[PDB]
């Protein structure tokens, strides 16, 4: 029970970072997008 | 003070331009019909509005008034019997106005402009008042609702208006210096109430039932946490700790959930009944009501309203039980917020600073010395749910982490009828070595001693329940039956407790020391009857355990007139045994 | 109606718009190609420089020279009346069924206003759907919301129809209720494919139950705004009909989690960051604004009762979606993959099912004294006698108990009779004959959950005479 | 001195906030930032520039504006002004003193980073700290001069340990070579994060049984921001290390619970739109960690040593 | 455009005795078969194009390999069709977008197959559809739209995908004509996650 | 490696089973390393001086500290040399593709330093295109007597 | 540069019984020593450095803490290598930059060991180089790399961090020097996950 308990919140850890990792990309390209309008200003 | 116009509308972000000398954090009024935002992201010459509302059907170009205070609450005489909502608009008289809706830009007051109150002053011309400090009282409900001038307020008072008939817009005392007071004040709902010392917990929150004060205590000032399953007895145990408690204000804070699951708050609560007078129990009683269709910031400030107006009858001098109901709808609306303004998560998707915001939640609450210099406590009991059922959520452990009591309702033991349904074996309170001293007292000075007794019976009765649940209690040794026997006397007379009996509701710390000895008195007497070498069969089936049995339907008028017959009946059965 | 050439920026869904400042937000436009053809959309982020507009269909011949935007219905609004009770809309409320358009009695706003708290009843009296094992072991009250949680290949569709053409208020088990509520349908049908909503509009044009219904369906080639709007339109002429002319109204809307996921990709069209696995973060309250739109009114006779149906992803009560809905209704009934491979209809397992609100509209007046106890006595005879078909694969049918041995053919005789319903309508007296039918199989005193006057009056009856279900 | 008030903010989103021209600020500077109600706030110059440099605002930003918010200068470096009578009394997060008595007049002011010792001057650590407890005397053995955690959990007793271990642990010459006049002892206690129940406890367990005169006490409760909460440890270290190294004590420092310092270092830590690490933890964690774990040892040619006892919970054991 | 659109009442044959029996398809429904690399795909895709009943069948490789492009090339005028006399090869089209051709045509590859048996379902035809590799449609759309500099949605892909996979498989479906007779378009499509 | 050591030094047709008569024609090899160490080319270089074959292999190699940006154009202009030998000389070329990985993170690295959106743990979504015009510059043409054999090499990181 | 690289044929006599027979690294090789916290690492490294046939040990310490320098400051020049005679500090150039030091020099420690080590092998010797953490070494690469704004990959550390470390683990070897001399140096990196 707790051997499988241990590789669900392992798996549970790895997929909340690469989600974390998801939504810093998304922030730093809409950093990008507005960073067109002040550009082209 | 401060009027910009839109220039810009996207979602609920309305971008206004003009505001140059506009505060953060404060409250404004966006549109000609009137929208609530509040105010983030100063830019240059603009200012970004966060509104509460839905903006569909703004234009651009339409005025922006800024009202140049935070989020705050209008704390005065006028809030008992009052059904309030997140950021305190009063539900009954948006009914009386605009019907069965909740249409937007509803702008009602939060007191009653409109009642007139009976003034009775404790001032007179050439006092010197600084903050806290009482300047009159006024009868609201047969409660004497003591008017304070506001926290950071001091003067040479003059022009104190005479014992009349008054409404609470009318100034009733006039400093020096210009600054007249009124019946009422705004207070930020983020920033802490100023007091002068807190005191530390050793009082105890007297619940009202015998396993919430006897095995695991919460000590006034205190702060618990419970849990809430479906089918648990939740409601009718929060009902009953806000009829029968120590406290004598009650402020219940339902911070965002199932429409259906607060329209029978709405109605069941108004019909109870204060068993001090016989009056409804809404006369002592604020009610801060969201369901989970409303805005989302008035979903996040129910909380710190609840907390300021609760500090705010604490200042007063009073005993404050506030149970916010359901924390995880908070910290959800919390998450909805925080996704928003464009934040990294943290932990599950919650905001980094979940935690600092429930210690600000909680760590609110102490018993106190005010400014004006008399006790004063804000007891919370708020609850929490986790939507897995399971206790590894962000907020659960941070809650664990910064309260100080908690109590495990499971619905296993409902659906067994066992009423309340606290889990003992999980459930904890830490407030038991430093209530030490007020047991010692006003109960008995060996009152530590047979509770440490009976949580060691309940310790091992569990402890060898594996036996039972493989072979059956028939076939146990001797001592071992009689473990379980008394594990079970303990279960169905001492912690469980019908709270729509007339006289078991309530159970003080005598009637509950004096079931406490008699059970260990019986158990430590049978245990010397086996060791002469009686069969269990005799102890069990034996006229002396109906006294037991009904020593809780007993009134505490006549419970030093039957703990003392029934102790010498223990004790005559017990030696005219072989 | 002055519109506004001179655009620049189309790409994706969206254009933007220069010198557009009297365009509310919010506001619907339409967009006439240089041919001639006119399409509509969105008004988003307006602003003094420009204003976006999100275009409900395909961008192909827009060009920047010969196109021009026109204002139409500055706030989504539809015109409601109660000529509209036998036909079809798509999404936006345009007639789909050929009949002349309805005359507006009023032009409501579809956006929902929340009710006041203060202003709702206590949800305490019924309604039967026909279904055996959701009329009995998980009641249906009126002004409850509740979805089914059905999975990938089940039969959600079955259903939801047969819950639309089967459900019945019986004013008659109350002390004479009259007749003079009458009882409505709305069926709000989104995300669906071409073959279920042929199959819908047989299935309510067969049994003539479409002069009590009325329907808003849209296909998966719709655009996804519209899919976005059609539980706006369903439920505002829900709140119409019920809080203007006292119906009670049963409002069913099929595959919640489609709504999702149109939601989901208009955010990200929207450009904004999404929150929790990929969902956008206001989705807590987006989904309770339409979940909360139902219950009972003071003062009000009418009512709004609410089966939202929504597919697990992949079988998991873990999922966002089910998740919070979960967080937001009352309860659950749940389709079971089992029961329907071993082919039974409808597959409906009582064990992870739950009414939150089923105690209250239950009981004496309501609909007979035992109903809560017959459910109860169901549950956990059903409950203890999976396990021991479980266990008898292991031990054998002979050495087992006499009571053990009960339990293993009562839980056969159960869901092959009480869930293994077919399309037979049984009203909540059918039902508990079946249900005291199957208890009679078990002996006194082994049904404990039961007071002895019930069981004095109801203990003892054959299957295989009552032909409830032969 | 003279003060040279900074105008004309030009940004206010979270934390930070954008001066414009101030070329004369530092990077790492503290400011403090006065509100145009006369409430002044601080903060500390981080990304400097010829066009503007960001203040992050300690404090929440409620109240502020762009009109007549100013921004000041105090103190370049972070210092601590630190006394030999500060034994025996209590002290704020930052250090501000909370026991209804005056401040500490001081003696040096010294910062609260504190520079790096040097390896060649650092020596091993070779004697002996008696605590109470019979395991950490007999099978583990806290040496003097280093540091070692306790790993503790939820319902696991922590505080009660910190505080034994606080009152009854002595160092004894007298199995050494002696000289027991010539060495004393001293405690140096800083809680991050606490409830007014633990608070009352610990104040309760050094005034029961006399410890209190001993020790120097850091306490922080969690109503206090969450600056404070980082800049605990940091006091309690510059305390010890000038307790230690110019009077030669033998100081014992106990910072009972690091994992409310972590998650207020990724609260805090979410404002320089860095990505994070682990499960939201920052990258950097183990640098900020480690400046205030290897403060400890002891020095050649010096008498004192700094020995550190941090205490953290696991959150899932 | 189209007159009616009928409700789906005749199997399509696959041959393969688990998709006929226990997972049905009728003559106007769409079906999909995903699954991992190795797992038996476009096996079973060639297998549908070599047996069922289909008059003809629109083969659309997109964004997959050659050598099994050049399979059906090969072997299958060799063969011989059923409900005829004639060879497999002179019912079939074949649409060939590989992997190694540029991958902005493989949005056109998709559409030019449901096109292509479109225009045979207007002449009364029962068309079989085996598209494979929808997915690398997908990946195409999301390499296209990093250039656009966009803001995707879960996993890199553009927000309008599930619009352009339910317009796709929509155009699908057991109608009768405009010109008054009857005729079917059925897509099989593989996915591969 | 040295399982595609012992497959470069005994792969042979069989003639006399196929029925297309017998020639034994041998196998040019080209053999293209992207990092590899110094150990597997001192081992690869041994094994092939030792069994004859440098004679008739060409080999693009890219040490492990040469740079990591002519990584991608080291299997193009292998696989450019290797069709050139099959299709306008008539070779039967088998082409050694060591450790497909290294060129894999080599255009990660070229695919976010131009902030380009990934596919799946940050490599880029052409990733799939890169590789497919790689590998799929092999096998036989119609007509003419060559052949491009491709064995290529991955090292799966968490295997 | 060197003139040739040979091959790798005498082992690297660590001292120990478990990393000599089972597992055995030769005089050019390259090892690396994973494992978390308390579970020696530490002692193992100094053992190596202690207990060897190496004539020259490059000690370089980045990121980890100052006790372990000041404990092989004190306890090397009472010791005795087993070679020569005489003390064992006579043959240890260490590197320390501890982890209060500052966080951008750990970068270039490491290419400072490796240098020197480099110029110890170019005369003759068997130099044995202990890079001790270069996981810290890999947590400045990305601090700089978020400092700088740059897209990561895979938590946080920047995508060439492979490479560095390939060309860091690639100047060991068993080579003959510009002076006709062989030489040769070996690395130890011990890793912290
Ligand atoms: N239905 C089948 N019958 C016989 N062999 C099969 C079948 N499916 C797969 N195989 C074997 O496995 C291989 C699978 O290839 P394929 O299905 O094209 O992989 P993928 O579907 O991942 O592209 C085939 O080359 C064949 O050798
Ligand atoms: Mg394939």
């Amino acid at each position: 029970i707790p051997g499988i308990r241990a590789q669900i919140r392992f798996i549970q850890q790895v997929l909340e970072q690469r989600e974390r990792e998801d939504t810093f990309r998304l922030k730093r390209i809409k950093g990008k997008i507005e960073a067109r309008e002040a550009e082209e200003e | 003070m401060i009027q910009g116009v839109i220039q810009k509308i996207a979602g609920p972000a309305v971008i206004a331009k003009g505001m140059l000398g506009a505060r953060m954090y404060d409250i404004c009024k966006v549109g000609e019909e009137g929208l609530v935002g509040e105010i983030i992201r100063l830019d240059g010459d603009t200012a970004f509005v966060q509104v509460y509302e839905d903006t569909s059907g703004l234009k651009v170009g339409e005025p922006v008034v800024s009202t140049g205070l935070p989020l705050a609450v209008e704390l005065g005489p006028g809030m008992l019997n009052g059904i309030y909502d997140g950021i305190q608009r009063p539900l009954e008289r948006i009914r009386e106005k605009t019907g069965i809706y909740i249409t937007r830009g509803v702008v009602v007051h939060a007191l009653d402009r409109e009642k007139k109150w009976a003034w009775t002053p404790m001032v007179k011309p050439g006092d010197e008042v600084r903050g806290g400090m009482v300047l009159g009282t006024v009868p609201e409900f047969g409660f004497t609702h003591k008017i304070l001038v506001p926290p950071d307020v001091r003067g040479r008072v003059k022009e104190v208006k005479p014992a009349g008939e008054y409404t609470v817009e009318e100034p009733v005392v006039v400093l020096e210096d210009g600054t007249e007071l009124k019946m009422y004040h705004t207070w930020p709902v983020r920033r802490a109430r100023p007091v002068q010392r807190k005191l530390d917990p050793n009082t105890p929150f007297l619940t009202g039932m015998r396993i919430l004060d006897v095995l695991f205590p919460v000590a006034m000032g205190g702060t618990a946490a419970i849990p809430g399953p479906f089918g648990s007895g939740k409601t009718v145990t929060q009902q009953s700790l806000a009829k029968w408690s120590n406290a004598d204000v009650v402020v219940y804070v339902g911070c965002g959930e199932r429409g259906n699951e607060m329209t029978d708050v709405l109605v069941e609560f108004p019909e109870l009944t204060d068993p001090k007078t016989g009056g409804p129990l809404m006369h002592r009683t604020v009610l801060i009501a969201n369901t989970s269709n409303m805005p989302v910031a008035a979903r996040e400030a129910s909380i710190y309203v609840g907390v300021t107006i609760a500090e705010y009858f604490r200042d007063q001098g009073f005993s404050v039980a506030l149970m916010a109901d359901s924390t995880s709808r908070w910290a959800e609306a919390l998450r909805e917020i925080s996704s928003r303004l464009e934040e990294m998560p943290a932990e599950e998707g919650y905001p980094p600073y979940l935690a600092a915001r429930l210690a600000a939640f909680y760590e609110r609450a102490g018993k106190v010395i005010t400014l004006g210099g008399e006790e004063g406590a804000v007891t919370i009991v708020g609850a929490v749910s986790p939507p897995g059922g399971d206790m590894s959520e962000p907020v659960t452990q941070s809650t664990l982490r910064i309260v100080g009591a908690f109590w495990r309702l499971d619905a296993s033991l409902a659906f067994r009828r066992h009423f309340p349904a606290i889990n003992w074996n999980g459930s904890y309170s830490l407030f038991t070595s430093a209530l030490d001293p007020w047991y010692r007292e006003n109960v008995a000075e060996d009152y530590p001693e047979l509770r440490d007794a009976i949580s060691e019976l309940l310790q091992r009765e569990a402890g060898l329940q594996e036996i039972v649940q493989l072979v059956g209690p028939d076939a146990l040794q001797d001592a071992e039956r009689l473990v379980i026997e008394v594990g079970r006397i303990i279960r169905e007379d001492f912690l469980q407790q019908n709270a729509y009996h007339e006289v078991d509701a309530y159970c003080s710390m005598k009637k509950a020391y004096g079931i406490m000895k008699m059970i260990l008195a019986f158990y430590k007497e049978a245990e010397a009857a086996i060791k002469r070498g009686v069969s269990i069969d005799e102890i069990l089936q034996l006229p002396v355990l109906e006294r037991i049995g009904r020593a809780r339907y007993v009134s505490e008028e006549e419970f030093p007139a039957y703990f003392e017959e029934a102790m010498k009946e223990i004790q005559g059965a017990f030696k005219a045994l072989a | 109606k002055k519109e506004y050439t001179g655009i620049t920026y189309i790409s994706g869904p969206l254009l933007f718009v220069e010198n557009a400042k009297d365009l509310a937000y919010g506001a619907i436009v339409d967009i006439k190609d240089g041919t001639g053809r006119v399409r509509g959309g969105q008004v988003i982020e307006v602003s003094e420089e420009y204003a976006v507009i999100q275009v409900f269909e395909e961008t192909t011949g827009l060009d920047l020279a010969t196109t021009s935007v026109s204002l139409v219905e500055d706030v989504a609004r539809l015109g409601v009346s109660k000529e509209m009770l036998g036909r079809r809309f798509n999404g936006i409320g345009k007639p789909i069924d050929g009949l002349p358009p309805i005359t507006p009695e009023k032009r409501l706003p579809i956006t929902g206003l929340p009710l006041n708290p203060v202003a709702r009843r206590k949800p305490e009296q019924f309604i039967q759907t026909g279904i055996s094992t959701i009329d009995v072991m998980n009641t249906l009250v009126r002004g409850q919301k509740l979805p089914i949680f059905s999975g990938s290949g089940l039969p959600a569709n079955e259903i939801a129809a047969q819950i639309a053409r089967q459900a019945t208020v019986r004013p008659d088990l109350s002390g004479e209720g009259e007749k003079e509520e009458p009882f409505a349908v709305v069926f709000a049908a989104m995300g669906i494919t071409q073959r279920e909503l042929s199959y819908f509009i047989q299935e309510f044009e067969r049994t003539g139950a479409l002069s009590r219904s009325v329907l808003f369906l849209n296909k998966a080639d719709d655009p996804t705004i519209e899919r976005i709007l059609t539980p706006r339109m369903a439920l505002t002429v829900a709140e119409y009909l019920a809080f203007e002319h006292d119906y009670h109204v049963l409002v069913i809307l099929t595959d919640m989690t489609n709504y999702c996921e149109a939601l989901r990709e208009i955010g990200a069209a929207r450009e904004e960051i999404p929150g929790r696995r990929g969902y956008p973060g206001y989705m807590y309250t987006d989904l309770a604004t339409i979940y909360e739109r139902a219950g009972v009114v003071e003062g009000k006779k009418g009512s709004v009762t609410q089966i939202p149906i929504l597919s697990m992803p992949d079988d998991d009560r873990t999922h966002p979606i089910p998740d919070l809905t979960g967080y937001i209704t009352e309860g659950q009934i749940q389709l079971s993959r089992e029961l329907h491979r071993k082919g039974i209809y409808p597959p409906i397992d009582p064990l992870p099912s739950l009414s939150r609100l089923m105690n209250n509209g239950v009981g004496k007046g309501k609909t007979r004294e035992d109903h809560k106890q017959v459910s109860d006595q169901l549950y956990s005879a059903y409950a203890n006698g999976v396990d021991i078909r479980k266990l008898v694969a292991i031990i054998g049918e002979d050495a087992l108990t006499e009571n053990d041995r009960r339990y293993l053919q009562f839980a056969d005789a159960f869901e092959r009779f009480f869930i293994n319903q077919g399309q037979q309508n049984r009203s909540i007296e059918e039902s508990l004959q079946i249900a005291w039918a199957l208890l009679s199989m078990l002996p006194q005193g082994e049904l404990k959950r039961i007071s002895k006057d019930h069981i004095g009056k109801y203990y003892g009856q054959k299957l295989e005479e009552i032909w409830g279900a032969p | 001195l003279l003060k040279k008030e900074y105008t004309g903010i030009t940004y206010i989103s979270g934390p930070l906030l954008f001066v414009e021209n101030a070329k004369d600020l530092a990077y790492g500077a503290i400011v403090d930032i006065k509100d145009g109600t006369g409430r002044v706030r601080g903060g500390q110059v981080i990304e400097v520039s010829e066009e503007y440099a960001v203040i992050q605002v300690f404090e929440e930003t409620t109240g502020l504006d762009l009109a007549t918010t100013s921004v000041s200068l105090v103190e370049d470096v972070a210092r601590l002004g630190v006394s030999k009578e500060m034994l025996g009394r209590r002290f704020n997060g930052i250090g501000k003193p909370i026991d209804g008595l005056p401040p500490i007049t001081p003696e040096k002011r010294l910062p609260i980073t504190g520079l790096p010792l040097n390896p060649v001057a650092r020596r091993k650590p070779e004697q002996f700290i008696q605590t109470g407890i019979s395991t950490i005397d007999v099978m583990n053995t806290l040496v003097r001069g280093q540091k070692l955690p306790i790993f503790s959990g939820s319902g696991l007793p922590a505080n009660e340990i910190a505080a034994q271990i606080a009152r009854q642990a002595t160092v004894r010459p007298d199995l050494s070579g002696e000289g027991e006049k010539e060495e004393p002892f001293a405690v140096v206690f800083a809680a991050m994060g606490i409830t007014q129940r633990e608070l009352s406890y610990f104040i309760q367990e050094f005034e029961r049984t006399g410890a209190l005169s001993r020790s120097v006490l850091f306490l922080n409760k969690a109503d206090d921001p969450t600056i404070e909460r980082i800049l605990t440890p940091r006091m309690a270290l510059t305390v010890a290390e000038y307790l230690a190294f110019e009077h030669d004590y033998h100081v014992l420092v106990i910072l009972t619970d690091m994992t409310n310092y972590c998650e207020a270092l990724r609260e805090i830590g979410a404002a320089r739109e860095e990505i994070p690490g682990r499960r939201g933890y920052p990258g950097y964690m183990y640098t900020d960690l480690a400046t205030i774990y290897e403060r400890a040892g002891v020095v050649e040619g010096k008498k004192g040593s700094v020995t550190q006892i941090p205490i953290l919970s696991m959150p899932d054991d």
